[PDB]
RNA sequence: AAACUUUCAACAACGGAUCUCUUGGUUCUCGCAUCGAUGAAGAACGCAGCGAAAUGCGAUACGUAAUGUGAAUUGCAGAAUUCCGUGAAUCAUCGAAUCUUUGAACGCACAUUGCGCCCCUUGGUAUUCCAGGGGGCAUGCCUGUUUGAGCGUCAU
RNA sequence: CUAUCUAGCGAAACCACAGCCAAGGGAACGGGCUUGGCAGAAUCAGCGGGGAAAGAAGACCCUGUUGAGCUUGACUCUAGU
RNA sequence: CGUGGAGGUCAGUGACGAAGCCUAGACCGUAAGGUCGGGUCGAACGGCCUCUAGUGCAGAUCUUGGUGGUAGUAGCAAAUAUUCAAAUGAGAACUUUGAAGACUGAAGUGGGGAAAGGUUCCACGUCAACAGCAGUUGGACGUGGGUUAGUCGAUCCUAAGAGAUGGGGAAGCUCCGUUUCAAAGGCCUGAUUUUAUGCAGGCCACCAUCGAAAGGGAAUCCGGUUAAGAUUCCGGAACCUGGAUAUGGAUUCUUCACGGUAACGUAACUGAAUGUGGAGACGUCGGCGCGAGCCCUGGGAGGAGUUAUCUUUUCUUCUUAACAGCUUAUCACCCCGGAAUUGGUUUAUCCGGAGAUGGGGUCUUAUGGCUGGAAGAGGCCAGCACCUUUGCUGGCUCCGGUGCGCUUGUGACGGCCCGUGAAAAUCCACAGGAAGGAAUAGUUUUCAUGCCAGGUCGUACUGAUAACCGCAGCAGGUCUCCAAGGUGAACAGCCUCUAGUUGAUAGAAUAAUGUAGAUAAGGGAAGUCGGCAAAAUAGAUCCGUAACUUCGGGAUAAGGAUUGGCUCUAAGGGUCGGGUACGAUCAACUUAGAACUGGUACGGACAAGGGGAAUCUGACUGUCUAAUUAAAACAUAGCAUUGCGAUGGUCAGAAAGUGAUGUUGACGCAAU
RNA sequence: GUCGAAUUUGGGUAUAGGGGCGAAAGACUAAUCGAACCAUCUAGUAGCUGGUUCCUGCCGAAGUUUCCCUCAGGAUAGCAG
RNA sequence: AUAUUGGCGAGAGACCGAUAGCGAACAAGUACAGUGAUGGAAAGAUGAAAAGAACUUUGAAAAGAGAGUGAAAAAGUACGUGAAAUUGUUGAAAGGGAAGGGCAUUUGAUCAGACA
């Protein structure tokens, strides 16, 4: 998932399972206020949820996983 | 015993009728204040031919009386009818072949065919692929006519049931000989499941009553009773003759 | 089979879970009787029917 | 890493390798016990037919 | 061959996991589950299976509500504010 | 003569008997009456700094609030006066709450994490469209309310 | 290609104790008893005489005051009509 | 006499060792059994008088547990086959790489999928167990990583069918029934200044719902990318649906477009109720036409192979997606015209005064061509650099031919039937003429452009001589798609290319008996219940064919001859100055014939009928005892009989305002 | 043996125990079918077969009479303690 | 006043003592089998305390031999005592197609006490 930040401006989260991709669009605007491209999502086989949200092109994944502490 | 497979025929479950490829249910127009009252005009608009009947089919149209619509009967098509004649239906109708007509209204000696015995059961007399009823007299007093039927029994009924006129079209269809098995197979397999019938002296005795023993016989007599029960009812049920007639 | 239904997938995900050997921390307190893991299922031994 | 998981909460790395060596044994009598114990009544079928005469 | 050769058809389930036990007894053609009759509404349970009420009456899981009654009655069914 | 075969003893091996234990059964007596539409019994999936199960619990998830006790928990890590204290704890009590998806199961359906509808609100040019939130929408029956039906029927 | 010999791996049926014969008597066809013939460790590959070899409380027959399938004008009833 | 427990007593024994267990050590008793020494061992236990019982084992094809002899034995033998060096390693018949040798041979041992499994996928560690030898390898053990959707499926609609409500049965769990004997609704604007709403003026009277990851169905393609994911990611290029919605164009001062004889045409070009019509929408077989992909193939531009000789040689790359524009046809249709001396015409015989042939047009756009997409991608080469990330620069990516080829899509037709070979959702169109509207205005959002949004769940991998079921890593079983070259009639058999595998315990020896395969002097069924088993014949071409017959057959009847190789000759086509005798010309594989030739061999391996004369029996094709019976039995068509005109015949239900035949009607149903 | 059809087959659905289904074998109905499987009544009943656990002492039989749907069994008399 | 083999809380026993007592003293209606209804086990004890064997040396490693802990590894997570079948080493003896047993003694081994 770090190539992806890395090459891409995708950033990976573990969401809950009962978010429906408005519901992560809107959370990334409003816990990174930021703005989201396109989420992508994926239930992983232990039963957890994955979602490939991505930054537009402007917005740089790098420095927003900076900020969050994780790098 | 088991229960014998004539026994096993009214729950149905195999042996219910295979009506995927049926148009419809074949059945004269009610009886409407138009039908009683003057006729009313309707178009053959296609012959179509029914999976599991012998007889061709017609899709009338009638217009609607009381709404501005149309109203499409099948009526089971009789000899000499085409596509676009028109067909007349009611009292005061002519007395042409494909006309319906009550049977008040026909003279003596015509043949009609699809009579309702009950004048508004909308047909159900003399259907399949050939039979007519012929007209041996009315009654005025008592509003009766007496017909006979294609088993050759008389029967008198009232005078207000209708009957398109014309013996029933398909013909002679019982005069070709199917030849093999794989002919009346495909007969059956759009009529119901009921074709390779076993003899009943082939089986054992839970399977049926004949069935059983060292030879291939019945053993009692095959002409079973009238109060006889569901079950023992196998072979010819009343028959007051048996054997060919003359010789 | 692969295209499956979801209450199926959530029985697979928790026996993915489940697939497990005992933790070594257990084997270590005081009255510890368990010694392994005596309901561990393996896709060649036991099929789960499901 | 996961592997530091261990050796901050209890096991060590050599305690691990003598632990699941015992424990990959502890499984081995009992499946050996399986074995033994079953195999009286496991060729007792039910409905053998018999192929002779 | 009835055995073997016959034992190579069977690759298609005729009864699935059921919503109310959560077994795979419910029949899917008849639309009704076995262990429990799921889409009546009292639970299938025969008194000539005493040893099949074992297994699934009261008592067999969380109780997550009958558990606290036996204490709740020695109270009194009390209500408000403890205590000092 | 050896080897081999047989017997016995010693020590070793296989194997788990015997003996001595026992937070478990069993039967007997005594006392009480306490499930659920205010959602039960049962189910499914989850939750711990390191857990697979058992026990506990429900997105507030090995618990919270309250009261009681008064210094632990402990496999390890960590946390220290929190120790003459509104205060430790996998403590006891328990009256306040939460209680996912279900289930008599209740919007319709359910081999579907399928499809709706009404209402207050928020956002996107927005009464109509899409979306996030909050609250509703089962059936039988009783009592009352309101609006109707019926030349059933009575005065006008 | 096996069998055979080697390295590795390694079961089962069966088994009172077991295993050389002749006649005798005997539950009337003995591996054991009685009288004789005799008889030398350990064994390997074959073999199908014997072990009344193994397989399964005889599937035939009889007995049971034991059943079941089937039949009919057996006895006693019964849905139906 | 012995045992498990109970009351009493010996102020019994005991950590200085109770109970147990062992002991060809001792003693007592006729015996059941009692006592003692030694060894072991570690927490309780006895004597005697009485009480009480789940109280004494050699057996029960006893029960549970444990262990033997057999026995280092039977065996680990189908699926063609393995070998050399090196590396890793304590260790190699077995792991990895390289070099050989081979096999599956395009109905694969290949590439994918539906069920079903469920993490087996993939990486890093690791060999106690498992892989019936081995192990350093593993579908094993240990830890982790991994499956991305507006277009792909589900979801949606209906099928055979399941099934609630109303009702009606039922002591009752519940049963019948699916529009039913029901008061079972929503919806257009007039209402639009209250929009509460009233008359509206009608309305599908069908009236739950479930039922298909193979039916129906709104829309996505190419290139790259990962240890493991792709129609899902990245990059480019599109389309659809639901919205809002402003420009441009259109139309309008006769408000709702013009052109063509016409079939019809276009960038657009108001249209409510209601009604009708189409699409969705359908069998199978046969040949014929066309298309696509593959195959074969000529020239040129590259790269590798062979070379003693020969070979302008053998192999290989030379590719274009959805979508959009312009165009392209059989069929059908319109106009002009008027046909016997009958013409037109298909492989296949149909069409014409109900208007042919002919001349001129219109349309559908399956499909093909050009162009955009798009050469910038991809492919093949050459060159020069290097960190690992990575490149960087030049070229080239071309023009044709061919056909009873193969697969497959489709078109126009033909054959067949007592068989005419699904339904809804959804979508459009017409008839209708309600309503509304122009001068800065409306209609336009079916014309072009522009703006926003497209949720939920599945997505890895296997799909089988190791991932499913068969107790297992079992020669069994399990639905389907694509499919190269030669021989040849062929998807036969045999050999090879792409791709995959080289896994199945091995080594030495070559006794008997086996199992699988062979051959035989002379005789040729003398064998045996019996020609069981094996052999013989077989392809093709030409010749020749009987009794019998339901005239179709019998029939490949019987029986006879030829077949290689090489050099040739003749026949059968297409395009062109001469068909209103002929000429160069490109291009098929087909048949017939003749010489010459050889150890008289030639369907040279493979593949591939034994035939005849009669009887018994069932007419045939078909079906059955899964796992001892494939038959003469069952079925069949044919024939005949019986029942019944619906207030009914035969059958079902515990019952019913219940059902099968019956979406039926004597040419039918039912029973034989 | 048959190989274009009374063909073969996937998925869906229908019929369930004295019932289903049967081109008929008493065949098939989950290795079960001249009546499935599971639990219960049930420790069904048996005049029939097998087994029946310590020692010593003393006494010690019967296979016969009569009746019995009686003849592989009982009652009764006998013998015995 | 009566019934109660279920629920909740108590008290008790001439009861069973891990093949017993409930199927279950233990992660037991658990693992596992069956499509399904249903079927359904086995499995308790180191020591007072883990003081669960630091270190040395042989081995590739498991392990071995020492050492060390302990009252005791003749208690080392295969853990109380640890019977028999069956098995190994050592010691004794016997043995021509079985072995075993009864009475009697020789020989070897072994045991013995009133007078000792
Ligand atoms: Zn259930």
């Amino acid at each position: 998932a770090m190539k992806k930040v890395e090459d891409g401006n995708i950033l990976v989260f573990q969401v809950s399972m009962k978010a429906n991709k408005y519901q992560i669009k809107k959370a990334v605007k409003e816990l990174y206020e930021v703005d989201v491209l396109k989420v992508n999502t994926l239930v992983r086989p232990n039963g957890t949820k994955k979602a490939y949200v991505r930054l537009t092109a402007d917005y740089d994944a790098l420095d927003i996983a900076n900020r969050i502490g994780y790098i | 015993g088991r229960v014998i497979r004539n026994q096993r025929k009214g729950a149905g479950s195999i042996f219910t009728s295979h009506t995927r490829l049926r148009q419809g249910a074949a059945k004269l127009r009610t009886l409407d204040y138009a039908e009683r009252h003057g006729y009313i005009r309707g178009i053959v608009k296609q012959i179509v031919h029914d999976s599991g009947r012998g007889a061709p089919l017609a899709k009338v149209v009638f217009r609607d009386p009381y709404k501005y619509r149309l109203r499409e009967e099948i009526f089971i098509a009789n000899e000499g009818v085409h596509t676009g004649q028109f067909i007349y239906a009611g009292k005061k109708a002519s007395l042409n072949v494909g006309n319906v007509l009550p049977l008040g209204s026909v003279p003596e000696g015509t043949i009609v065919s699809n009579v309702e015995e009950k004048p508004g059961d909308r047909g159900a007399l003399a259907r399949a692929s050939g039979n007519y009823v012929i007209i041996i007299g009315h009654n005025p007093d008592e509003n009766k006519t007496r017909v006979r039927l294609p088993s050759g029994a008389k029967k008198v009924i009232s005078s207000d049931a209708r009957g398109v006129i014309g013996v029933i079209a398909g013909g002679g269809r019982v005069d070709k000989p199917l030849l093999k098995a794989g002919r009346a197979f495909h007969k059956y397999r759009l009529k119901r499941n009921s074709w390779p019938k076993t003899r009943g002296v082939a089986m054992n005795p839970v399977d049926h009553p004949h069935g059983g023993g060292n030879h291939q016989h019945i053993g009692k007599a095959s002409t079973i009773s009238r109060g006889a029960v569901s079950g023992q009812k196998a072979g010819l049920i009343a028959a007051r003759r048996t054997g060919l007639l003359r010789g | 089979a692969a295209q499956k239904s979801f209450r199926i997938k959530q029985k697979m995900a928790k026996a993915k879970k489940q697939n497990r050997p005992l933790p070594q921390w257990i084997r270590l307190r005081t009255n510890n009787t368990i010694r392994y893991n005596a309901k561990r299922r393996n896709w060649r031994r036991t099929k789960m029917n499901i | 890493t996961a592997a530091d998981r261990r050796m901050v909460s209890g096991v060590t790395e050599k305690q691990y390798k003598k632990g699941m060596k015992k424990m990959q044994q502890l499984e081995k009598n009992a499946i050996n016990t399986q074995i033994r114990r079953e195999i009286k009544r496991v060729n007792f079928q039910t409905h053998y037919r018999d192929e002779l005469l | 061959g009835k055995g073997t050769p016959s034992f190579g058809k069977r690759h298609n389930k005729s009864h699935t996991l059921c919503n109310r036990c959560g077994r795979r007894s419910f029949h899917v053609q008849k639309k009704t589950c076995s262990s429990c009759g799921y889409p009546a509404a009292k639970t299938r349970s025969y008194n000539w299976g005493a040893k099949a009420k074992r297994r699934h009456t009261t008592g067999t899981g969380r109780m997550r509500y009958l558990k606290h009654v036996s204490r709740r009655f020695k109270n009194g069914f009390q209500t408000g504010s403890a205590s000092k």
